[PDB]
């Protein structure tokens, strides 16, 4: 009994020795693991999830229904397919900007996270081997910063002027480089200019609420989809905003009403 | 502490974080004092519990131990 | 004595550590 | 200088555990 | 700093401790 | 990155420089006593 106690931690003394040992030569080699680099998560092993673009509350829509022989298409009997699954349920991004705001509920490809993992990357190549992450490089810098994109936005906006567009476009140019435009650069670059200007004059146009705007507004949503479809200015149903407001005219009528016989009972 | 935030939102984010922050919080550590850290760290934590364990050891054992061509010369005498 | 002080005293916080895991270690035998 | 210190590290680990396992037959010994 | 979880994963995290 | 690989390196080579001192003192201790043990019984007589 004392002897098998005194081998025992006579033993462990020297099995903690050991681990110990392995533990600084596990280390040793832990700092010069890396994590593998990739080109679409440049190994960050997660992207944004563009289905649902982050925002996650993606909208859901019944596409087709299997209805029973002898019953009328209602709202109840849908529910109860989709108790059933016999309806197809279907994923609409929030990217699509409906007239009836569907319900919106988490996107299944991110689980409300917001972000796709980079399924490209796999479990065998996660690490790499070089000693890279000790000795910040500049490529890594330079990288992570070749996509912030410089906005331009504070310029695109502000450039909407004959005379602000000639200093930007043509003056600062011909003064820092010290050079001189030919006329055919001259003339292309302001006939590129007067024709993306085009959408802006027609956006304008079409903000003046005036009679038949509705006209300028397919011409806006037919010039170029994707921004008309994003424009806060164009009106997805026109009748709604339209007796909307009649409906506004009407209340500030009845409003006036009620502000001026409120004033006739005091005196 | 935020969790993987992916790729590419930034320069959205910071669309609106530059409008709501009013103080940014950067923190400068290196990596190389870091890793001589972890190295002279483990080093000295694993020979402190060497330590202890020897001592123990040593302790409770001195309590405990004591408890328990040939034939010349043989053929005329 | 003295390099060992200057050693302890270099590292303390991870010191610090593993002495409250060697005392919630013993607590949680006892 | 990144083979050269790996190979430093296996000679070393080497060299340590089979030390360290004819030190405990050692004064198993005794 | 890098912590390793299993299956070869490298976290890195705040400043130290 | 040569700073940030020189301290394991070097306490790893003290391990390794202790565990030889260690082991070889043993060596020649045990060698010295067993040899003495083997000589109060084999060799000129003892004290
Ligand atoms: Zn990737
Ligand atoms: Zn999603």
């Amino acid at each position: 009994i004392p002897e098998f106690i005194s081998k025992i931690s006579y033993l462990s003394v020297f099995a903690v020795a050991t681990l110990g040992t392995y533990d600084i030569a596990l280390d040793l080699g832990k700092k010069v693991i890396c994590q593998r680099d990739c080109k679409t998560c440049n190994g960050w092993q997660a992207l944004r999830c563009t289905m649902c673009k982050g925002t996650g509350s993606v909208h859901y829509q019944i596409k087709d229904y299997n209805l029973r022989s002898g019953e009328k298409p209602t709202a109840d009997c849908v529910a109860d397919a989709i108790v059933e699954n016999r309806a197809e349920l279907v994923h609409l991004p929030s990217s699509f900007n409906h007239s009836a705001p569907l319900p919106s509920k988490d996107c299944p490809t991110c689980d409300g996270t917001g972000a796709m993992s980079c399924t490209e990357c796999k479990n065998k190549l996660q690490v790499r081997i070089s000693a890279d992450d000790i000795m910040e490089p500049p490529w890594k810098a330079y990288n992570v910063l070749k996509k912030m994109d410089y906005p331009y936005e504070h310029i695109v906006h502000s450039m909407k002027d004959p005379s602000i567009a000639n200093f930007w476009l043509i003056t600062l140019p011909q003064i820092v480089g010290g050079f001189d435009y030919d006329e055919d650069v001259k003339k292309k670059i302001w006939w590129q200019y007067e024709e993306s200007m085009r959408y802006d004059q027609l956006r304008d146009l079409v903000a003046k609420r005036n009679p038949g705007w509705e006209y300028l507004q397919d011409a806006l949503v037919s010039i170029d989809p994707v921004r008309a479809r994003e424009d806060p200015v164009i009106v997805k149903n026109v009748p709604y905003y339209k007796a909307k407001k009649s409906l506004e005219a009407e209340s500030q009528k009845k409003a006036q009403k009620g502000s001026r016989q409120r004033k006739w009972w005091f005196f | 502490i935020v969790d993987r935030m992916p790729i590419d939102g930034w320069n959205d984010v910071w669309k609106k974080l530059h409008q709501q922050i009013v103080n940014v919080e950067v923190f400068n550590v290196d990596v190389v004092p870091a890793e001589v850290y972890t190295t002279v760290a483990t080093f000295v934590v694993w020979s402190m519990r060497l330590a202890l364990f020897v001592s123990l050891y040593v302790w409770i054992d001195s309590i405990t131990r004591p408890i328990y061509l040939g034939s010349l010369g043989k053929s005329r005498a | 004595w003295f390099v060992a002080l200057g050693f302890l005293v270099y590292a303390w916080r991870a010191v610090l550590f593993e002495l409250s895991n060697w005392r919630k270690a013993a607590f949680a035998i006892l | 200088l990144l083979l050269v210190a790996g190979y430093i590290v296996r000679t070393h680990l080497l060299f340590v555990s089979r030390a360290y396992s004819e030190l405990q037959t050692e004064f198993e010994k005794i | 700093l890098t912590v390793l979880i299993k299956r070869g994963i490298l976290i890195l995290i705040h400043k130290k401790a | 990155v040569f700073i940030a690989l020189l301290p394991g390196i070097l306490i790893l080579w003290f391990i390794r420089e202790s565990a030889m001192l260690l082991l070889i003192t043993s060596k020649r201790f045990l060698y010295k006593k067993y040899n003495q043990l083997f000589d109060m019984a084999y060799a000129e007589n003892f004290i």
